[PDB]
C-alpha cells in the first residue's frame, strides 16, 4: 500500500521479475519432464501396451475348432 | 522505484511490427490514431515471447539431462548387480 | 461538446469540497487510538523474545506456537474422544464395527495360532 | 394440572395493581418462572396419558404445546415494549391482561379432558384475540380483519357445537380416554358423513386450507405486532390438537371421505407456495408461507399415520416458531420504517449486520434443512405420504422446491443488496430485537437435539 | 442480408433497430416535451428533503403504495366477472384440484385391488 | 472397428451379437471339453474379501497378491512378479475372451455357410 | 494496487492524449479545445476516448462521451470517478 | 511476466487431456479406454472423445491467449506471482498435480477391472 | 433530452469496435481492422439529403447487431462485469455515524469533530441553497436537469451534501 514497493513500479518496464521465482518454476518444470519422461524409462510399457492385440482375422482352424470346412 | 515516468518520444511506432500495419494503412492512406502507445507492448521486453510448445517445453533440456540421468542409474543398477 | 459556466462551477467545486472533506478524513495522529486490554505474561515474553528477532528465535516461538496449537487441537480431543470412545462408544454395542481385515491362505492368527492351508498348484504360467 | 394453571390465573392481579412501569417487568419474570414449571411437564409415563384429576389431563401430544405457550407468553410480552411504551398505564395493563388470559385459555384447552370444555376453551380464544386485533391494530383494514378472523372461526365452531352434544346424548361421554377406548367404527351412513363433516371442518377453518384461507392473510397483516405471533403461532395448533383427538372416532370414515380436502391440501399448499413468490407485504409473505405450512400439516393428519402423527406434531412446533421468528423480524423492519411493503428497503445487512444474521437463520429454518427439527417434521410426513400415494412426493417436492425460493428471494431483497438511498432514519439494532430472536432461535435447535420430547404421543 | 431482428416479447427488438425509432416524426420529438422537467423536480424534492437536514426519517412516494394498493386491495371493487374470468378461474379451480384427485384416487385404488389379494408385497415395509 | 462395421453396418446376424454371445454348445468343433482346471478357489477369495466384479478364474493370481500386498509395507514398488503373473493372466483372459469371440464369430460364419450349403442345397 | 495519485493519472494524461500525433506538441497543451484550439472535432475524439479507458482501467461513461474533450476533463472525470485525493 | 503459472497451467493443461504418468493417466485415459472397451452405448462412446478433443481445445485456448506474447492490459504492469506464501500453495498443489496422479494409482489395492491386452488402434 | 443524429453515429461508432477488438484480439489486427479505412465513415460525408443519412444509418446500426460479438467485452467496473457492483457490500452512507456512541465518539475524536463542522456548514449552506434554487427557478418545473451553481462567495451550491458524502468507490 505505502511506499517503497517490491515490485515498486517503473512506467511500462518488467516488474522485477525475481528470478528465485523463476529458479523454483523451473525445478518444477524439469519435475514435469522427470514425471513424463523417466516414467517411461522406468516403465514405457504403461503408454506402450503390455501385449498385443491378437487380430482375429489372421489365427488357424484348431484352436478356433470349427467343425469341418466340408462337412 | 517511484513512477519512473519515461520519454513519450522513444515508445513511436518505428521498428515495431505496429509498423507493417501502419504500412497497411498507409496503403489505405491513412496514419495511426493511438498506434505509439503500445510500443512497449510490442517490444522484446514483454512482447516476443517463446512458443506455446516452447512454452510447454519449459527447460525440456533440463529433461533430456533426465534422459540421461535416469538412463545411467538404471544402467549403474544393473552392471554392478 | 455545451459546457455551460453553471455546471464546471459545479463540478469543480463539488470535486475540491469532497478533496478537503478527505482532507479531514485523514484520522489525526491520536486516532485510531485503542485502549488498554489484557495481555498474558507468557505470551509477554515470548513477545519479548521476538523484539531483537534472531531467526532462532523466531523458528522457537513458531514451534512454541504450533506446540500450543497440538496440544490443544491434537491430543486435547483425543483425550475426550477416547475416553467417550473406549469407556463410553464401545460401552454400547454395535458402536464401532470395524470390516475384517481380509484373512489370507496361509496366514496364521495370534491367538489359536492355526494357519490356513496356502493356495493350491498354480498354472505356472511362465512370462 | 393446578400447578401450572393456578400460577397463571393468579398472576392477573399482579399485573393489574403493580406500579405503572414494573408491570413489564414482574409479567416478564413471573412468565419465565411459569414457563420453567411448565417445562418439567415434558415427562409422559409410558403410553398412559399424565393424568392429574377428572377435568385435566396431558400426554406427549399435549406436553409440546404447553411448554411452547408458557415460552412465548414472555416473547411477546417483551416484543410489546416498543409498540406499548407510548400509551396509557391502564391500557398497558388491559394489554397484558388480554395476552395473560389468551395463555390462560390455551392451557385450559390443551389439558382438557373432555370434549365439550375443549370447545368451550377453544371458543374462548376468539375474545382475546379479536380484542387484540380490533383495538390495539394499526391500519384501517383490522376492522374488517377482525370481522373476517371472528365469523370464520364461528362459522366453522358451531357445526362442531350440534356435533359434540350429538355425541354426547348418542354415546353417553365426551371424555377423551373413553371415547378412545369406547370407540366404534363410524359406518358409511348418509348421516355419518355429515357427522364427520361437522366434526371436521371447524378445526380445518382455524387451519387455513386452500380457498377458506382469507381471514389469516387479512388479519395478520395489519394484528398488533405483539398479537400476530400469537395467532401464527397456538390457535392454528390447537385445531392440529383438535384433529387429534377427534380422529379417534372419525374413522374408518376417515378412509376415503379425507380426499376432497386431503387433495385440497396438497395442491394447495403448492398455490399458497406459489401464491408466495409475489408478495408486496413481508407479513402477508410469512402467513402465506405459513399456510403452506399448516397445509403440510393437515395432509400429515389425514393419513392416519404414526410417522404422519409424528411428523404433524413436530411440523406444529417447529412452524410456530419459524413463523414468530420471521413475524418479530418484519415488526423489527417495518417500526423502523413505518411501513410494511416488501422491496421498501433492499440490503439491510449493509446497516444491521446481525439483524441479517437472525433473517438467515430463520429462512434456513422454513426452508426445514436437517438436522433441525423442521426438516425431522417434514421428513415424517414425506414417508408416511410416500408409503400412502406414491406420487405424493411430486407434489410435495414442489412444495420443498418453492419454499426456499421465496425464503432466501425475501433475503436478497430485504438484506442482501444495498440499502434504498431515500430512507435515512434507520438506527443500529436495539437489544430488545436481537434477544428476543436469540431467545426464539437457540431452543428451536436445542429442543432439536432433543427431538423425543416433541416428537409425538406414539413413541 | 444481414439478419434481420425481429421483435419478441420476451426479447424486445433493441431500440436501435426498431424501424419507426429512426422514423422519429417532429410531433414525436415535441411529445417526449418536458418529462425530464417533472422527472427532474421530482428529483428537486427527493434531493432537497434528504439533503434537508431537519428532516430526518423515511420518505416516500406515492407511486409505491400505488402499486401496493393496486395489487392487494384495488382489484376486488374493480373486478367484473367477466365471462372469461369466470372460465378461466374454474378452469384452474377444479382442472388441477380434480386432476390430481383422480390421479390419487387411482393410485390408491390400484394398491387397494392389488393387496387385497396379495400380490404387492410388503416385506421390508413393516415401517410404514 | 471390423466387428461392428460386419454387425452394425453390415449383416448383423454375420457378426456375433454381444447380448447374444455365445449362443451356441461349446464343444462346437471341441470333443472332449476338459474345463479349466480349478486354481481360483471362492472361500480363499472370499476370505480375500475381493470384489465380486474380479472374482474370475484368474483369481489365484489376484489373492497372492495380496499376500505380498499385505507384507510389502512401506513400499508401493514391492510384489511385482506375482503381480506381473496376474498381468499375464488377464492377458490370457483377455485373449481368452476375445478368442473365444472370435471362435464363436467363425462359427456364426459357420452356421451361415452351413445352413446355406446343407439346407439351401435344394 | 496503487492509489492512482493525482501525479499518477497526471503522468496517464501526458503520456496517454499526449500520444496524439495527428497534432504536435507544440501547440498541445493540458487545456488544448481540440475543436477549435486544434481544429479536429469531436469525432477524432471517441476513438482515443476508447483507447485511454483500455488502459486506465475504466469504463468512460457512454453518457459522457461527448464535452469530455480535453486533458484537463480528462484529469477531472479520472479524479472524480476514481476517488483520486490522497 | 507470469512463469510460474505459466509451467503450472501448461502441466494442468496436459493432466486433463490424459498425461501419461501425471494425473490424467490415471483418470479420463483409463475412462476412455475403459468406456472403449467395456460395452457402452455408442454416441457417448463417440461423444467422449469429442470431448477430450474439446479438453485439449480449451485447455490450448487458455495457453495461447494468456501466454500467448502480445501484451494487452493497462499500463502498470502487475502480473506478477511475488507473493512467497501464493507460491508455496501452488506448488503444494504441483508437486501433487505432478506426483499424486501415480502416488495413488499403484499404491491402492486392485479394486478396477485390468484388462490388459486391447486393440492397438 | 433527444439523442441526436451525431449522437446516435457516434454511439453507434463506440459500441462498433468494443466488440469488434474481441473479434480479432490482437492489436495488430484491432489496427489493422479498424484502419479497415476509418474513411469508410468519412468516404460519404456529403449526406446534404438527410434522408440518404437515415438509410444509411438502418444500414450502419442494423449491421453491427450481427458484425457484434454474441459474448462481447464487458469490463469489471462496466455493468455486467466483474467489479461493477462488487465493493457496493462495504459502502455506507454518511449518516451512519451520528448513530455512534460517546466511546466510539471519542475513539476516533477530531474525526467526528470535522464531521461536527462539516454539518455545521450544511446547516449555514441549506437556506441559502434552497433561497437560491427557489428565485432562479423557472416556471413549470425547471427547465433542464441541469442544477443551479453558487453565484456568490463563501457560498454553497444546491444540493451539493449527497454528492460529496457519497460512499468512496473504494471503501475496503
Ligand atoms: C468490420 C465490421 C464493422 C466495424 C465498425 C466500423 C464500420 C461501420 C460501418 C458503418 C456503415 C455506414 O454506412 C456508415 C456509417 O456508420 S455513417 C455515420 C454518420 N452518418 C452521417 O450521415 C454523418 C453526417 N455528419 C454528422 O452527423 C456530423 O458531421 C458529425 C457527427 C460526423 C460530426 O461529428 P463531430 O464529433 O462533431
Amino acid at each position: 500500500a505505502g511506499g517503497g514497493v517490491h515490485i515498486e513500479p517503473r512506467y511500462r518496464q518488467f516488474p522485477q521479475l525475481t528470478r528465485s521465482q523463476l529458479i523454483q518454476a523451473e525445478f518444477f518444470s524439469a519435475t514435469m519432464w522427470f514425471w513424463i519422461l523417466w516414467r517411461f524409462w522406468h516403465d514405457s510399457d504403461a503408454v506402450l501396451g503390455h501385449f498385443p492385440y491378437p487380430d482375429p482375422s489372421q489365427w488357424t482352424d484348431e484352436e478356433l475348432g470349427i467343425l469341418p470346412d466340408d462337412e | 522505484s517511484k513512477m519512473e515516468l519515461p520519454d513519450y518520444k522513444q515508445w513511436k511506432i518505428e521498428g515495431t511490427p505496429l509498423e507493417t500495419v501502419q504500412e497497411k494503412l498507409a496503403a489505405r492512406g491513412l496514419r495511426d490514431p493511438w498506434g505509439r502507445n503500445e510500443a512497449w507492448r510490442y517490444s522484446g521486453g514483454f512482447a516476443n515471447n517463446v512458443s506455446f510448445v516452447g512454452a510447454l517445453l519449459k527447460g525440456f533440456k533440463w529433461g533430456f539431462a533426465a534422459f540421461v540421468v535416469a538412463v545411467g542409474a538404471e544402467y549403474y543398477l544393473e552392471s554392478q548387480n | 461538446s455545451g459546457y455551460t459556466p453553471d455546471e464546471k462551477l459545479r463540478l469543480q467545486q463539488l470535486r475540491e469540497l469532497r478533496r478537503r472533506w478527505l482532507k479531514d478524513q485523514e484520522l489525526s495522529p491520536r486516532e485510531p487510538v485503542l485502549p488498554p486490554r489484557r495481555v498474558w505474561p507468557m505470551e509477554q515474553f515470548w513477545n519479548k523474545f521476538l523484539q531483537d528477532g534472531a531467526p532462532w528465535k523466531n523458528v522457537i516461538y513458531k514451534t512454541y506456537r504450533h506446540s500450543i496449537f497440538a496440544v490443544t487441537h491434537v491430543l486435547i480431543p483425543v483425550w475426550i474422544i477416547h475416553y467417550y470412545l473406549k469407556y463410553h462408544v464401545t460401552a454400547k454395542p454395535y458402536t464401532v464395527v470395524e470390516r475384517k481385515p481380509r484373512i489370507f491362505p496361509g496366514d496364521t492368527i495370534l491367538e489359536t495360532g492355526e494357519v490356513i492351508p496356502l493356495m493350491k498348484e498354480f498354472p505356472d504360467q511362465h512370462h | 394440572m393446578l400447578k401450572i394453571i393456578i400460577p397463571t390465573t393468579m398472576l392477573l392481579p399482579m399485573t393489574w395493581m403493580s406500579k405503572h412501569n414494573m408491570i413489564w417487568i414482574n409479567a416478564t419474570v413471573h412468565s419465565l418462572l411459569i414457563s420453567l414449571i411448565s417445562l418439567s411437564l415434558l415427562n409422559q409415563l409410558g403410553e398412559n396419558s399424565l393424568n392429574f384429576s377428572l377435568t385435566f389431563f396431558s400426554d406427549s401430544l399435549s406436553a409440546p404445546l404447553l411448554v411452547l405457550t408458557t415460552w412465548l407468553l414472555p416473547l411477546m410480552l417483551m416484543a410489546s415494549q416498543s409498540h406499548l411504551s407510548k400509551e396509557t398505564t391502564t391500557r398497558k395493563k388491559l394489554y397484558i391482561t388480554m395476552l395473560i388470559l389468551l395463555q390462560l385459555f390455551l392451557i385450559m384447552t390443551f389439558t382438557a379432558t373432555e370434549l365439550i370444555l375443549f370447545y368451550i376453551l377453544f371458543e374462548a380464544t376468539l375474545v382475546p384475540t379479536l380484542i387484540i386485533i380490533t383495538r390495539w391494530g394499526n391500519q384501517t383494514e383490522r376492522l374488517n380483519a377482525g370481522l373476517y378472523f371472528l365469523f370464520y372461526t364461528l362459522a366453522g365452531s358451531l357445526p362442531l357445537l350440534v356435533a359434540l352434544v350429538y355425541i354426547q346424548n348418542t354415546t353417553g361421554s365426551l371424555n377423551f380416554l373413553i371415547i378412545h377406548y369406547w370407540s366404534h367404527p363410524l359406518s358409511n351412513s348418509w348421516s355419518n358423513i355429515f357427522m364427520w363433516l361437522a366434526c371436521i371442518m371447524a378445526f380445518m377453518v382455524k387451519m387455513p386450507l386452500y380457498g377458506l384461507h382469507l381471514w389469516l392473510p387479512k388479519a395478520h397483516v395489519e394484528a398488533p405486532i405483539a398479537g400476530s405471533m400469537v395467532l401464527a403461532a397456538v390457535l392454528l395448533k390447537l385445531g392440529g390438537y383438535g384433529m387429534m383427538r377427534i380422529t379417534t372416532i372419525l374413522n374408518p370414515l376417515t378412509n376415503y371421505m379425507a380426499y376432497p380436502f386431503l387433495m385440497l391440501s396438497m395442491w394447495g399448499m403448492i398455490m399458497t407456495s406459489s401464491i408466495c413468490l409475489r408478495q408486496t407485504d413481508l407479513k402477508s409473505l410469512i402467513a402465506y408461507s405459513s399456510v403452506s405450512h399448516m397445509a403440510l400439516v393437515i395432509v400429515a393428519i389425514m393419513i392416519q399415520t404414526p410417522w404422519s402423527f409424528m411428523g404433524a406434531t413436530a411440523l406444529m412446533i417447529a412452524h410456530g416458531l419459524t413463523s414468530s421468528m420471521l413475524f418479530c423480524l418484519a415488526n423489527t423492519n417495518y417500526e423502523r420504517v413505518h411501513s410494511r411493503t416488501m422491496i421498501l428497503a433492499r440490503g439491510l445487512q449493509t446497516l444491521l449486520p446481525l439483524m441479517a444474521t437472525w433473517w438467515l437463520m430463520a429462512s434456513l429454518t422454513n426452508l426445514a434443512l436437517p438436522p433441525s427439527i423442521n426438516l425431522i417434521g417434514e421428513l415424517f410426513i414425506i414417508t408416511a405420504s410416500f408409503s400412502w400415494s406414491n406420487i405424493t412426493i411430486i407434489l410435495m417436492g414442489m412444495n420443498m422446491m418453492i419454499t426456499a425460493l421465496y425464503s432466501l428471494y425475501m433475503l436478497i431483497t430485504t438484506q442482501r443488496g444495498k440499502y434504498t438511498h431515500h430512507i435515512n432514519n434507520i438506527k443500529a439494532s436495539f437489544t430488545r430485537e436481537n434477544a428476543l430472536m436469540a431467545l426464539h432461535i437457540l431452543p428451536l435447535l436445542l429442543l432439536t437435539l432433543n427431538p423425543k420430547m416433541i416428537l409425538g404421543p406414539l413413541y | 442480408s444481414f439478419p434481420k431482428y425481429k421483435p419478441s416479447r420476451l426479447a424486445t427488438l433493441p431500440a436501435t433497430l426498431d424501424p419507426a425509432e429512426y422514423d422519429i416524426s417532429p410531433e414525436t420529438r415535441k411529445a417526449q416535451a418536458e418529462r425530464l422537467a417533472i422527472r427532474s423536480r421530482l428529483k428537486r424534492e427527493y434531493l432537497l428533503q434528504y439533503n434537508d437536514p431537519n428532516r430526518l426519517g423515511v420518505i416516500e412516494d406515492p407511486a409505491l403504495i400505488r402499486w401496493t394498493y393496486a395489487r392487494s386491495a384495488n382489484i376486488y371493487p374493480n373486478f367484473r366477472p367477466t365471462p372469461k374470468t369466470s372460465l378461466l378461474g374454474a378452469l384452474f379451480g377444479i382442472g388441477p384440484l380434480f386432476f390430481w384427485y383422480y390421479v390419487f384416487k387411482t393410485d390408491r385404488d390400484k394398491k387397494e385391488k392389488l393387496i387385497q389379494e396379495g400380490k404387492l408385497d410388503q416385506t421390508f415395509n413393516i415401517s410404514y | 472397428g471390423a466387428h461392428l462395421a460386419r454387425r452394425y453396418l453390415g449383416d448383423a446376424s454375420k457378426e456375433p451379437d454381444p447380448l447374444r454371445m455365445p449362443t451356441f454348445p461349446p464343444d462346437y468343433g471341441f470333443p472332449e471339453r476338459k474345463e479349466r482346471e480349478m486354481v481360483a478357489t471362492q472361500q480363499e477369495m472370499n476370505d480375500a474379501q475381493l470384489m465380486l466384479q474380479q472374482r474370475d478364474y484368474c483369481a489365484h493370481y489376484l489373492i497372492q497378491l495380496l499376500k505380498c500386498k499385505r507384507d510389502s509395507f512401506p513400499n508401493f514398488l514391492a510384489c511385482k512378479h506375482e503381480q506381473h503373473d496376474w498381468d499375464y493372466c488377464e492377458h490370457l483372459d483377455y485373449v481368452k475372451r476375445m478368442k473365444e469371440f472370435e471362435r464363436e464369430r467363425r462359427l456364426l460364419q459357420r452356421k451361415k455357410r452351413r445352413e446355406q450349403r446343407e439346407a439351401e442345397m435344394a | 494496487a496503487p492509489p492512482l495519485t493525482l501525479e499518477a493519472i497526471k503522468d496517464r494524461v501526458l503520456y496517454v492524449l499526449k500520444l496524439y500525433d495527428k497534432i504536435d506538441p507544440e501547440k498541445l497543451s493540458v487545456n488544448s479545445h481540440f475543436m477549435k484550439d486544434l481544429g479536429l472535432d469531436s469525432l477524432d475524439q471517441v476513438e482515443i476516448i476508447m483507447a485511454m479507458e483500455d488502459e486506465f482501467g475504466f469504463e468512460i461513461p457512454d453518457i459522457d462521451a461527448e464535452k469530455l474533450m480535453c486533458p484537463q476533463e480528462i484529469v477531472d472525470y479520472i479524479a472524480d470517478k476514481k476517488d483520486v485525493y490522497e | 511476466a507470469m512463469p510460474f503459472t505459466t509451467t503450472a497451467l501448461i502441466i494442468g493443461s496436459l493432466a486433463l487431456t490424459g498425461m501419461p504418468y501425471l494425473t490424467g493417466f490415471y483418470s479420463k485415459d483409463l475412462i476412455i479406454e475403459a468406456v472403449n472397451m467395456s460395452y457402452t452405448n455408442a454416441w457417448a462412446l463417440l461423444m467422449t472423445l469429442i470431448a477430450t478433443s474439446l479438453t485439449a481445445a480449451y485447455s490450448t485456448r487458455i495457453i495461447f491467449f494468456a501466454f500467448l506474447g502480445k501484451p494487452r492490459f493497462p499500463p502498470l504492469v502487475l502480473i506478477n506471482e511475488n507473493n512467497p506464501l501464493l507460491i508455496n500453495s501452488i506448488k503444494r498443489l504441483l508437486i501433487g498435480s505432478i506426483f499424486a496422479g501415480f502416488i495413488i494409482s499403484n499404491n491402492i489395492p486392485p479394486m478396477t477391472v485390468p484388462n490388459t491386452t486391447m486393440p492397438l488402434y | 433530452a433527444y439523442l441526436t443524429h451525431q449522437q446516435k453515429v457516434l454511439r453507434l461508432y463506440k459500441r462498433a469496435l468494443r466488440h469488434l477488438e474481441s473479434w480479432c484480439v490482437h492489436r495488430d489486427k484491432y489496427r489493422y481492422f479498424a484502419c479497415l479505412m476509418r474513411a469508410r465513415f468519412d468516404e460519404h460525408k456529403n449526406e446534404k439529403d438527410m434522408v440518404k443519412a437515415t438509410q444509411l444509418l438502418r444500414q450502419a446500426e442494423e449491421e453491427f447487431w450481427y458484425g457484434q460479438h454474441p459474448q462481447p467485452y464487458i469490463f469489471p467496473e462496466s455493468p455486467g462485469g466483474t467489479s461493477y457492483e462488487r465493493y457496493e457490500c462495504y459502502k455506507v452512507p454518511e449518516w451512519c455515524l451520528d448513530d455512534w456512541h460517546p466511546s466510539e465518539k471519542a475513539m476516533y475524536p477530531d474525526y467526528f469533530a470535522k464531521r461536527e463542522q462539516w454539518k455545521r456548514l450544511r446547516r449555514e449552506s441549506w437556506e441559502r441553497e434552497v433561497k437560491q434554487l427557489q428565485e432562479e427557478t423557472p416556471p413549470g418545473g425547471p427547465r433542464t436537469e441541469a442544477l443551479p451553481p453558487a453565484r456568490k462567495e463563501g457560498d454553497l451550491p444546491p444540493l451539493w451534501w449527497h454528492i460529496v458524502t457519497r460512499p468512496r468507490e473504494r471503501p475496503m
